[PDB]
């Protein structure tokens, strides 16, 4: 019953922290009808030269589940498409530690996934919550012509239909585009003060940058942030005392990998325990066919719930997307991020740190400047 | 101005054929004939990727065998691109049949990195979502048809029915599954009208105890895999002993085409459902280039450079570039969705091109001569059922 | 269309409610003006004020 863990990491470092790690959980292992067998595969140069090497190499091998790691590329949806892809009509389940994506979740396009960072997106309920606390009647959206940022639309949108909310107004931007303050005409329309967007880094720069050209960088106007526009090209536009995000573990690759090892770890004792025990296709040509567990295997993995490794708290569920998520709030102030606000996903913790509303405003005002005519 | 005047003020789209040139031929004419579909006065063109080599069109047809594929793919795919640069194809249409012949199309798109459209007659399983490859089941799953079915039903409320299968090897399990699917709907008993009885006499009798049988429980029926020959012999069982509607009220959960509904045989107050149109290829040929050039259109319409001029200006140099042509191509294929003659084309998943074929459900009742006639009760697509009187 | 010289009873009590509430105001008539009925819809159920 030789068990296989095949993974695509970045750099040799990665594959062989993955070795150390399976190692590390073998010697932890009680079980005795488990052999821990690790093989590293590296970053093919070529989304045509992947496909083939991946099959070649883990489908042959009859190793158990996919792990993801960080794409090369700084936010490209390259990398872990064709493990989805190759992998997901053989009834593999595959989990990404560096996940933090909403776009794998359709259930249509590789529903064999378990999210092991928490959706962008979901955050975006957090703003909510974010605004559940301190006032905020009513808020502006934007939102890129994106669908990620769609569905955080739709999200939000629900959100706010628990308290009866119209959102005031909701703006759909275009991905791309060069002329943004024009779509910004009606910012200025409305009588609130607080706006929600998030997007990307080169789309929010000249969104950022234009904003103080229709005045909005003047102080009385509230603008909330995601953690995509936190650092980057636009980080030389970004206004002070705006409310950015951030994530716990957000570049912890190994607490990531040791969570992921312990995980695997538990699995394999509970699957390795009752009968209809579909073992692993061998070949990337002779198999056909889907392994018999398929559905069963998923729901059997789908019940680890403890506090393993440095990341702890796994709460796998949903679409495969783990609980009560930390996020953090650093304080732009100098061109520089001062963390001032710290939530476990139930509650925010704050702090004493200064809290400057745009503008650099130590107060904190309405999102309602009623108008001096009407019509 | 100056981008359609380098890419010819028209729009290419390349045709390789992996096992149809008239069909090519009239898709792009009725592509042409539809004035707006491309804008900035951009028309459709059609360049085939075929195994020859370079050389004018000859005005001469030579039947010669060809050679056997090579058990490469990636001259094929070098092959496929270096055509497509020559056309400028922004958008690929292929005709895959085998696991092989898709996988060698498919890498030829990834290579060249512009989104390939292949129709395939059965919708295999697909792995790769890549969005350079995008596939038109022209045989989609046959559960749409028992999605109609229970549309009857859901017209009047029939939600009490009986089972009617006339063929031993016929897939109810769909409609089975749908009708489970809502806790109103109430199958009755299960009735298999098989034909491997040997005489006229044991057969009515068999028909005719199943009729009393379902009378006093369901009010209406449901037949599938029924032909119309043995849909005629039933009614006339039925009709022998009086059995008629509508205390026995009709219906056919079988798809039958409107040619072959003929008036005869059929007791009036049944209904029956068929195809609107008959899927021939050319029509799902013509919705596919209609929905490429839609895309196109589209694309171009915000990135006409991008759009038109494909991204891939060599065969051997991918190019690494922020934003491909044909990612852009791919990505306005994805999300397009038409309204062609066979049907609805709409993109789900970023892969699958399907063809939701509009049908018409109609009843048994009389024309104005007072003949029975087949007039329909309504048009069926999406799943929805608007009644045409 | 033309501006146009506008003044009233209740162009009076406009005037008070801008004294006391501090709001500037700019007027303009109506289209057709028939005070304003519920009134059946072209191309759906009934909802439609003119």
């Amino acid at each position: 019953k030789i068990v296989n863990i095949g993974a695509v990491l970045s750099t040799r470092k990665h594959e062989q922290m993955f070795r150390e790690a399976v190692n590390q959980a073998n010697k932890r292992h009680g079980s005795w009808k488990i052999q821990l067998n690790a093989t590293s595969v590296t970053h093919k140069p070529n989304a045509i030269q992947m496909a083939l090497s991946v099959c070649e190499d883990l489908i042959s091998s009859q190793v158990y589940a996919i792990l993801v790691s960080h794409p090369p590329t700084p936010n490209d949806h390259f990398t872990p498409t064709p493990v989805s892809y190759t992998a997901g009509f053989y009834r593999i389940p595959v989990l990404g530690l560096t996940t933090r994506m909403s776009i794998y979740s359709d259930k249509s396009i590789h529903l064999s996934f378990l999210r092991t960072v928490p959706p962008y997106s979901h955050q975006s309920s957090v703003w909510f919550e974010m605004m559940r606390v301190y006032s905020w009647n009513h808020i502006i959206l934007l939102v890129s012509d994106d669908h990620e940022g769609r569905a955080a639309q739709k999200r939000l949108e629900t959100l706010l239909e628990e308290r009866e909310s119209k959102a005031e107004k909701v703006l759909q931007f275009d991905p791309g585009t060069k002329n943004v303050t024009a779509l910004l005409m009606e910012a200025k329309e409305l009588e609130a003060r607080v706006i929600i967007l998030s997007a990307s880094e080169d789309d929010a720069a000249t969104v950022y940058r234009a904003a103080a050209m229709l005045n909005m960088t003047g102080s009385g106007y509230v603008w909330l942030v995601g953690e995509r526009e936190i650092s980057g090209n636009a980080l030389r536009y970004a206004p002070d005392g705006i409310l950015g995000l951030q994530l716990i573990n957000g570049k912890n690759e190994s607490a990531h990998i040791s969570d992921a090892v312990g995980v695997v770890a538990q699995a394999v004792h509970e699957l390795l325990e009752k009968e209809n025990i579909t073992d692993p296709p061998r070949g990337c040509v002779g198999n056909t066919n889907i392994w018999k567990t398929g559905p069963l295997f998923k729901r059997v993995l789908m019940s680890s719930k403890y506090a393993d490794g440095v990341t702890g708290r796994v709460e796998f569920n949903e679409d495969g997307d783990r609980k009560f998520a930390n996020y953090s709030i650093m304080n732009l102030q100098n061109r520089k991020l001062v963390q001032v606000g710290i939530y476990n996903g139930t509650h925010v913790i704050p702090n004493d740190r200064k809290i400057i509303w745009p503008g650099g405003e130590t107060e904190k005002p309405r999102g309602y400047q009623m108008s001096t005519r009407l019509k | 101005c100056q981008i359609l005047k380098r890419i010819g003020h028209a729009v290419r789209v390349g045709a390789v054929h992996l096992q149809p040139r008239d069909a090519l031929l009239f898709a792009v004419d009725n592509l042409n004939r539809v004035e707006g579909l491309l804008p900035y006065n951009l028309s459709l063109e059609v360049v085939m990727a075929i195994e020859a080599g370079l050389g004018d069109l000859p005005l001469l047809p030579f039947s010669s065998p060809s050679s056997p594929w090579s058990s490469d793919p990636f001259s094929f795919l070098q092959s496929v691109c270096h055509t497509v640069v020559v056309q400028g194809v922004s958008a690929l249409l292929a005709f895959p049949q085998s696991q092989g012949e898709m996988m060698e199309l498919d890498l030829v798109s990834l290579v060249l990195h512009i989104p390939v459209i292949s129709i395939v007659r059965h919708e295999f399983p697909r792995e790769s979502q890549n969005p350079l490859h995008l596939q038109l089941s022209l045989e989609n799953s046959l559960s749409s048809d028992a999605d109609v079915t229970v549309s009857i039903l859901t017209m009047n409320n029939w939600y009490n029915f009986s089972l009617l299968l006339c063929q031993e090897d016929w897939n109810i399990t769909d409609f089975l599954l749908l009708t489970q699917n809502n806790s109103k709907f109430h199958l009755g008993s299960i009735i298999n009208i098989t034909a491997n009885l040997p005489s006229t006499q044991d057969l009515l009798s068999f028909l005719q105890i199943q009729l009393e049988s379902i009378k006093n429980s369901t009010p209406t029926v449901v037949m599938f895999g029924c032909d119309m020959e043995s849909i005629r012999r039933i009614f006339e069982i039925t009709t022998q002993f009086g059995v008629m509607p509508p205390e026995l009220r009709w219906v056919l959960g079988d798809s039958q085409n409107v040619e072959e509904l003929r008036t005869e045989g059929l007791p009036l107050g049944l209904i029956a459902h068929g195809k609107t149109t008959q899927s021939v290829f050319e029509h799902y040929v013509q919705d596919a280039m209609e929905l490429v050039a839609r895309a196109v259109a589209t694309a171009t319409m915000i990135q006409p450079e991008l759009a038109l001029i494909p991204s891939t200006m060599n065969c051997m140099e991918v190019e690494t570039t922020n934003l491909t042509s044909g990612q852009y191509l791919s990505r306005f294929l994805a999300n397009t969705t038409f309204r062609g003659l066979s049907g609805s084309i709409r993109v789900k998943g970023s892969t699958i091109v399907s063809s939701e074929n509009n049908f018409f459900i109609w009843n048994l009742q009389h024309d104005p001569m007072g003949k029975p006639m087949w007039t329909r009760l309504g048009s069926w697509q999406g799943g929805k059922i608007v009644m045409d009187y | 269309t033309v501006p146009q010289c506008c003044y009233g009873f209740c162009i009076d009590l406009l005037i008070k409610l801008a004294r006391t509430m501090n709001f500037t105001y700019e007027v303009h008539l109506v289209a057709d003006g028939k005070f304003g009925t519920q009134e059946r819809v072209n191309n759906s159920n009934k909802k439609e004020w003119n």
